[PDB]
């Protein structure tokens, strides 16, 4: 370490006239540790083993003049790239207390022991504090509580861990609030205009969203997702990776829902006001159980739609991401399909996923034949208060479907 | 289960001082005797080696023996010197002269009355005395003479208790005395008869470990004593700490002593990693077992590959699984069937203790009864007999009170032990 | 009613008890304090007190205090009685002579006093279940002493020794064959049924069916406790075919000296693999009868089965077990002895096997444990006596026994008991 | 699993190992302390580093490479350098005195006193590996130690590990410019050992790479650092197929068996594309076909041996990055139609292509430009007979009247060894011509 006080002659040795023996400290003249007959500088024989000692002071000053600074060699100039710059095993950070303990050579299991250089000393002491049977037979409650080579493998493991922790946290009037709040927290933690986030901002974004993230966790995330080489990545890709890739079946269902909405659009363009007017929030499980009201469900629906205007435009990617959040936080494909079909009145599905929202109609034809038919895609056909208008809409939908010989329709 | 320890001579006193430093580090005891251990396990079984006073000071159950008062002066001047009681120090006036006769017949004998008095005081203070520990060097006079006399006596006053003696065997490469063979010969026949287990430490092997196993540039007698203290605590860790395979002194003695005269064991400690390779050599049961049976890691100078293992004991420390340590013994038995005796199945006793050495993840102490133990006795045999041919330095012993007969009796008993090791080295089913 | 008294001897027995009692507490909804926060079925293993606490009918014995003090300082300190949790002062040091002659009598009186208190508390005592290891000193010495005293004090009460044996090659003692051969003398006369509980088979089962890199005594003792609970659940819970201690005693023991039995358990699978394979009754029965799915290193294909008892737990069906029996009988790899045409005692319990969290067993809707008396068990004796003889040829490690009150002949009675124990198995396995 | 042990022999091996290990640490995110940051571990416990780095109980990663050089300067300065914490005090063996361009000295006097501990260190490196794929010996036949001690170590490795996969990246003397005067002697003497105990030998002469980095990478004055970095990039491209997953993956044995038709014919020319700096790259459309044509052209090769006067036998292509199998097939079709390079008649397919998803990473402070995709072409071809004829004609001129032979015979070598090596290389010329001859 700098200076080398712990190698210098101490006050006790002066006051007792103590000498080199039996404590070979080398402070006195003619008492240096000669290995090979030469100093630790003249490195022969046992020099490397001597230098490996914790209480070893090299003897080179830390400040050098710049008027003769040409003595480097090929290996030195090749390794200067990885050499650490200069200002529990850091000898520089060690205090004189530990240094003189090392010099006195106390608290060692065997001669030549280096407790301070050993990095696992603390855990070894903690383990020695306990017996095998005591540690084995911990109380059951707290015992139960204690239960590849790719460049992106470590980050994808990080994503898996964060995803499972979010799932455990899950185990909200309208679905999507988990990823909604995660994205909101990252956006708030942002201090950059174009959506770029550093390690600390990313960490506190998870902290606000409710995710425990190590600084190394965040650094791994940003090092995988970084493209400009500044240890900084957009938050959108991180959030999408955390949400996970969309399932094929649910993605097909979302595409079908958007196709239905696009067909139902007045101008052929999906719009937020028509979206929120056409959504039937009454058929959410929470609304059915009475946990939340329809007005609260619609307010949340808009709230995590996050549209800057009440008449904003919803596109492929926006719809896909918005229902991908719901797909992520709903674990069962069958129940997700049932919920989506119930909300958006898509006729179809098999068995448990078969749509139950559409109005089954008993239709008597002109010949008296009675058939139990199912209406398809009746989003805009709602209770407008006019039974005649509803009946006419049902007839128009049936005629478009293909049954033209109808004479009476009754909703079952 | 209390173990009370006694340290004879300068070598024994310094080894025991390092041992008590290690014990107090393990149990969280300051030199002032108070307690700072953050674990209840460091205080649950502190009574094995310590006794609480009225003020609560934890004082070790230790007795100290050396003729020279300078040994006690150095012991007190040590960092943990005040841990001991003042009345456990029994020192004479003049030195032993490194004469076994002086330490065993005239000066040590006139000094050992108070030694027995204080030892029996500690024994009575102990609730149920597990055993007696000795730390001494057989090459010296006061370490060998007084140590032999004390173990001899304690055999009669305590016949059913364990006699665990750590004897420092002199060897020619680190020989620094001419009466080393005389003292070793005159002490081996008390060790063979008055010690339930008498395990040996050799300075050659300690220096070899510090040179090529730890690669330390300049350790000292302090670091040799540190290794000996680490194994000293590891041999009894199972008493003071819980474990999956609890063990104690009699546990080890029964499994390591097939016949009463075969109680001299090797000594080894793992892990032993150079400070340059500590951060690199991953600590594991397989690595520990690989280091255990290596000849260099053994603190016995005799090469174990030449001999055939009577028995072995593996005192593991730390949290580890059981088959990952038993299958290692299976491997060392199967792939090295020539180095282990055939008519003894499962030559290795294994035990597991929960608490590793302070700050280490795991460790192990290896105590092996092998036929290579006889090499020290043979080499000291020719060293002793060559001197004994023509009265080399014998007049000091004779004039101190010893007679011509006892030297030959000692060498004959040592030869009997050597022959006992031979007749089992090449034994066949 | 139907109370059974659990006794644990030695370190192995203490750990087995410390692994089975939390399983019992979880099964009966008993917290470590011994209360139910929020039906008389615990009476078999727990004694009710007017304060609402449930004290187990357990005795813990060991000459050395480390394991019992660990239990006293553990989680179940408030559950276990301060008494009946006794301790010695010096261990047996794997010396059967020390455990049976010198240190035995100074604690056997207290042990019998505590067992007498437990039996007085129990108004319908079905029998005793002792857990020990014959390879140790306390397990062999104190085990033999307690077996003899219990046999002479309680008449013909059923006694189940779920005892751990020296495994063929992975063993952690050298005088262990001596301790085994010496403890056999007691385990023949004073034991009603002995269950083999070696360690290598458990190790292999864990390493080849659970994919655990580092399992140890914690896992092996959890599995032993699972086996014990499966065996004893028949009377603690209702079922289609309930069995009693004496009932499978009669169904399993053909001759008084033939009472050493192999044990097996299935389906022992990990949590990762729990939800993949088709764990039917037939599949679990086949896994049971597979050589690699048992709890003892003793291949039955070299021997012949004499009586197999199958405890099914969960949603098992009597016709499912009948189909399993039919398939097993048609299967020729295993051989039944000629004089036992039926050879099957199957019982059904409706309580699924509870899994302790953090263990290796996974929550499975059904399971089955087999207790099989078979002629193949002669192999463990044929190897333990060989191991004993290799040291007894010139009797190494016998001065320790002699100095502890053992006559030199006791080894000879041990050897003759082993000889007769192999010989009567050979005789009963021989074809008529 | 899939571990591979690197063994660096000689000074050239030491510098090449330094370059390739810097590259490997940068690719796997390992700092000179030896511990991956929390970023590179928190995702998953990836086994990519397993083949080159072994983890310890503290999470530190230690390379599976034994440095072994007789003279102490290079290994000593590596120990003193920044990678001291990254490398072990062991596994980084340094001897006592160099062979000094003496194969006899490095194989009979100084080699034996270190080969035993070298094999002991290799044993401690190999028992750690549970799925070791093979060894990769990095050396230069020109140097005395890299020839002699390398040959001894290769012999011991073969006799101890049986038929284990054994690649060797070796720097042969350049046909036109070379440093030593005894270098032809060392090359000829070590050629016998390479034949006997080398599964595949990759050509890494100096002047070809120097011209390549002069004309393509535009480095007008590159030192040893740039050529070593290029060699390390080639090695990383070759070995990344198992570290990182790809559409078509190869291991140590697939390209071995696809490039070795006969046991004695295992010497392979190497080429890498696109070796482009930051300036010539942004003007050019670096497509798969473009890089394939560039790596097949003799200008883009790393060995001074043009294939126009040679006869192609089998080419292994290692694609890295966003390379598509259909682009690879288009490149193969274009190569087949092109008549400037011709394949041997009895090997119609002659191609072993494998794609990896890991783009090459540029070392900071280097000169290669970070590109989306790259290709490494390893060609077993009869053209190597040209460079071997050059070297053995050089050796014949050396040995015409017994020049520089007293140094070798004073180090414990019989004089007949030179004749034996010369006749072995002559038989190698003969069998190259035989396999090149049309049936
Ligand atoms: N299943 C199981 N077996 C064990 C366990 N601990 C030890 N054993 C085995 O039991 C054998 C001896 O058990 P014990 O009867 O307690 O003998 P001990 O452990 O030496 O204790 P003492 O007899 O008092 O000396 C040992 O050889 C071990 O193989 C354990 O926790 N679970
Ligand atoms: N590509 C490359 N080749 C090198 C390098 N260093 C040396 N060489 C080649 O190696 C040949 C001589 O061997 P050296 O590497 O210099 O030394 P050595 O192989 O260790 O053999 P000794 O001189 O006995 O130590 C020279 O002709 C160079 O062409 C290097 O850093 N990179
Ligand atoms: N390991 C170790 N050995 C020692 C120590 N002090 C002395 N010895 C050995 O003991 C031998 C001499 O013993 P000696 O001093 O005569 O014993 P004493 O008569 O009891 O004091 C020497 O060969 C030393 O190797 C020590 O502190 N540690
Ligand atoms: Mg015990
Ligand atoms: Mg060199």
């Amino acid at each position: 370490m700098i200076g080398g006080e712990y190698k210098k002659e101490r006050f006790s040795e002066r006051l007792t006239r103590a000498q080199n023996q039996p404590k070979n400290r080398g402070y006195l003249p003619d008492t240096h540790l000669k290995t090979g007959g030469y100093g630790t500088g003249t490195l022969m024989g046992n020099w490397s083993e001597e230098r490996s000692d914790a209480g070893y002071y090299d003897g080179k000053a830390v400040v050098a003049s710049t008027l003769r600074p040409v003595w480097s060699t090929t290996y030195r100039e090749m390794v200067q790239n990885v050499a650490a710059p200069v200002d529990r095993c850091d000898r520089t950070q060690f205090s004189q207390q530990t240094f003189m303990v090392i010099e006195d050579r106390t608290g060692r299991s065997y001669p030549g022991h280096q407790p301070h250089l050993d990095p696992e000393w603390q855990v070894s002491i903690q383990s020695a504090h306990y017996s095998t049977s005591h540690s084995s037979y911990i109380h059951p409650d707290v015992q139960l509580q204690e239960a590849g080579g790719k460049s992106s493998s470590q980050s994808t493991g990080v994503l898996l861990r964060l995803r499972r922790q979010l799932e455990l946290a899950q185990e909200s009037a309208f679905p999507g609030n988990v990823i909604r709040s995660v994205r909101n927290a990252l956006a708030e933690a942002c201090t950059d205009s174009k959506g770029n986030i550093n390690t600390n901002e990313l960490q506190e974004g998870f902290a606000a969203a409710g995710v425990t993230a190590v600084p190394a966790e965040c650094v791994a995330l940003l090092r995988n997702f970084d493209c400009e080489g500044h240890l900084t990545a957009p938050y959108v890709v991180i959030v999408d990776a955390l949400r996970g890739e969309m399932n094929c079946r649910r993605a097909d269902l979302v595409e079908g829902v958007y196709d239905l909405l696009r067909s139902f659009s007045t101008d052929g363009v999906v719009r937020l006001d028509k979206l929120v007017e056409w959504v039937d929030v009454e058929q959410l499980p929470a609304v059915k159980s009475g946990d939340v009201s329809a007005d609260a469900a619609r307010t949340a629906f808009a709230e995590q739609w996050d549209a800057r205007s009440a008449t904003a435009h919803i596109s492929k990617e926006r719809f896909a991401d918005f229902f991908a959040d719901v797909s992520f936080e709903i674990p069962q494909d069958n129940t997700f399909e049932l919920l989506l079909r119930n909300i958006w009145h898509l006729s179809g599905g098999r068995g448990t996923c078969e749509n139950t929202s559409c109005r089954r109609v008993e239709v008597v034809h002109t010949n008296g034949r009675v058939t139990k038919e199912e209406i398809k895609n009746d989003l805009l056909i709602k209770d407008n208060g006019d039974d005649a208008a509803v009946e006419s809409l049902l007839h128009a939908n049936l005629a478009k479907q293909g049954i033209k010989d109808v004479k009476s329709v009754r909703v079952v | 289960r209390e173990i009370v320890s006694c340290q004879a001579g300068q070598c024994g006193n310094q080894i025991g001082s390092k041992f008590w430093e290690v014990i107090s580090d393990e149990h969280g005891v300051d030199p002032t005797g108070t307690y700072q251990g953050d674990s209840d396990l460091q205080l649950e079984r502190i009574n094995v080696y310590f006794d609480e006073s009225s003020g609560g000071r934890y004082v070790p159950r230790a007795v100290l023996m050396d003729l020279e008062p300078g040994t006690m002066d150095s012991v007190r001047a040590g960092p943990y010197g005040q841990l001991f009681r003042p009345d456990n120090f029994i020192f004479g006036q003049s030195g032993a002269g490194n004469n076994w006769a002086k330490g065993h017949y005239t000066e040590g004998a006139e000094l050992i009355d108070s030694v027995l008095d204080v030892c029996r005081k500690e024994a009575e203070s102990c609730d149920c005395l597990q055993g007696f520990q000795l730390s001494h060097s057989l090459g010296g006079g006061t370490g060998s003479g007084m140590g032999t006399l004390l173990i001899s006596k304690l055999r009669e006053e305590y016949p059913d208790r364990i006699m665990m003696t750590f004897s420092v065997i002199p060897s020619p490469r680190v020989s620094d005395t001419v009466v080393e063979p005389y003292n070793t010969t005159l002490s081996v026949h008390q060790l063979v008869e008055n010690s339930d287990e008498s395990m040996c430490i050799d300075n050659e092997a300690l220096y070899d470990i510090c040179f090529r196993t730890l690669k330390l540039t300049t350790p000292t007698f302090g670091d040799l004593n540190h290794l000996v203290a680490a194994v000293m605590s590891g041999v009894t860790c199972c008493l003071r700490f819980p474990g999956q395979l609890n063990s104690d002194l009699r546990k080890l003695a029964v499994n390591l002593v097939p016949f009463p005269r075969l109680h001299f064991f090797m000594m080894g400690f793992a892990p032993l990693t150079s400070r340059g390779s500590q951060q690199y050599r991953g600590l594991s049961v397989a690595e520990l077992t690989q280091q255990m049976f290596d000849a260099k890691n053994m603190m016995q100078a005799a090469d174990p590959r030449h001999g055939r293992y009577l028995t072995a004991s593996a005192l593991f420390r730390g949290r580890m699984s059981t088959k990952e340590v038993d299958e290692q013994m299976l491997n060392v038995q199967n792939k090295n069937s020539s180095y282990f005796i055939e008519w003894i199945p499962n030559n290795i006793k294994s035990s597991i203790c929960d608490i590793p050495p302070k700050g280490l993840k795991m460790s192990v102490t290896f105590i092996g009864n092998n036929t290579c133990i006889q090499e020290m006795f043979r080499r000291v045999g020719e060293q002793f007999t060559g001197m004994f041919r023509r009265k080399a330095f014998l007049h000091w012993y004779t004039g101190e009170g010893m007679d011509e007969m006892e030297f030959t009796e000692a060498e004959s008993n040592m030869n009997d032990l050597v022959s006992e090791y031979q007749q089992y080295q090449d034994a066949t089913v | 009613m139907r109370e059974a008294i659990c006794i644990h001897i030695g370190q192995a027995g203490c750990q087995v008890g410390n692994a089975c009692w939390e399983l019992f507490c979880l099964e009966h909804g008993i917290q470590p304090d011994g209360s139910m926060p929020s039906d008389d079925a615990f009476n078999t293993f727990f004694s009710e007190t007017g304060a609402g606490k449930h004290v187990p009918r357990c005795l813990f014995l060991d000459l050395e205090p480390t394991v019992v003090d660990e239990v006293r300082t553990g989680t179940y300190r408030q559950l276990f009685n301060p008494e009946q949790l006794v301790s010695g002062k010096e261990d047996a040091a794997n010396n059967y002579a020390r455990g049976h002659y010198t240190i035995g009598k100074e604690i056997v009186d207290l042990a019998l006093d505590r067992i007498r208190k437990l039996a007085d508390n129990c108004t319908g005592l079905q029998g005793f279940m002792v857990f020990h290891a014959v390879g140790g000193g306390t397990g062999s010495g104190l085990g033999a002493l307690l077996l003899e005293r219990l046999s002479v004090d309680y008449g013909k009460k059923s006694k189940l020794g779920y005892t751990v044996y020296p495994s063929p090659q992975v063993s952690t003692a050298v005088v262990e064959p001596y301790n085994c051969v010496l403890s056999t003398h007691s385990l023949l006369e004073h034991t009603d049924v002995a269950t083999m509980l070696d360690n290598e088979a458990i190790y292999d089962l864990t390493r080849r069916s659970l994919d655990i890199e580092r399992p140890s005594y914690t896992n092996v003792n959890r599995l032993i406790g699972q086996v014990v609970s499966s065996l004893t659940a028949s009377l603690r819970f209702d079922g289609a075919l309930n069995v009693d201690l004496t009932e499978f005693q009669t169904n399993l023991v053909p001759y008084p000296r033939i009472h050493f039995v192999l044990t097996s358990y299935a389906p022992v699978v990990s949590a990762e693999k729990a939800y993949h394979e088709q764990l039917s009754v037939a599949d679990i029965t086949n896994s049971v009868f597979e050589p690699a799915g048992m709890l003892t290193k003793c291949d039955p294909r070299h021997g012949k089965y004499m009586s197999c008892c199958l405890m099914y737990r969960g949603d098992v069906v009597p016709k499912d077990v009948n189909a399993a029996i039919a398939t097993i009988k048609t299967k020729r790899t295993i051989q039944f002895v000629d004089w036992c045409p039926t050879g099957f005692k199957c019982g059904i319990n409706y309580q699924p096997p509870t899994v302790v969290p953090g263990g290796d067993l996974a929550k499975v809707q059904r399971a089955v444990c087999m207790i099989a008396n078979s002629t193949a068990i002669a192999e463990v004796f044929a190897r333990i006596d060989h191991k004993f003889d290799l040291m007894y040829s010139k009797r190494a490690f016998v001065h320790w026994y002699v100095g502890e009150g053992m006559e030199e002949g006791e080894f000879s009675e041990a050897r003759e008991d082993l000889a007769a124990l192999e010989k009567d198995y050979e005789e009963v396995g021989a074809e008529s």
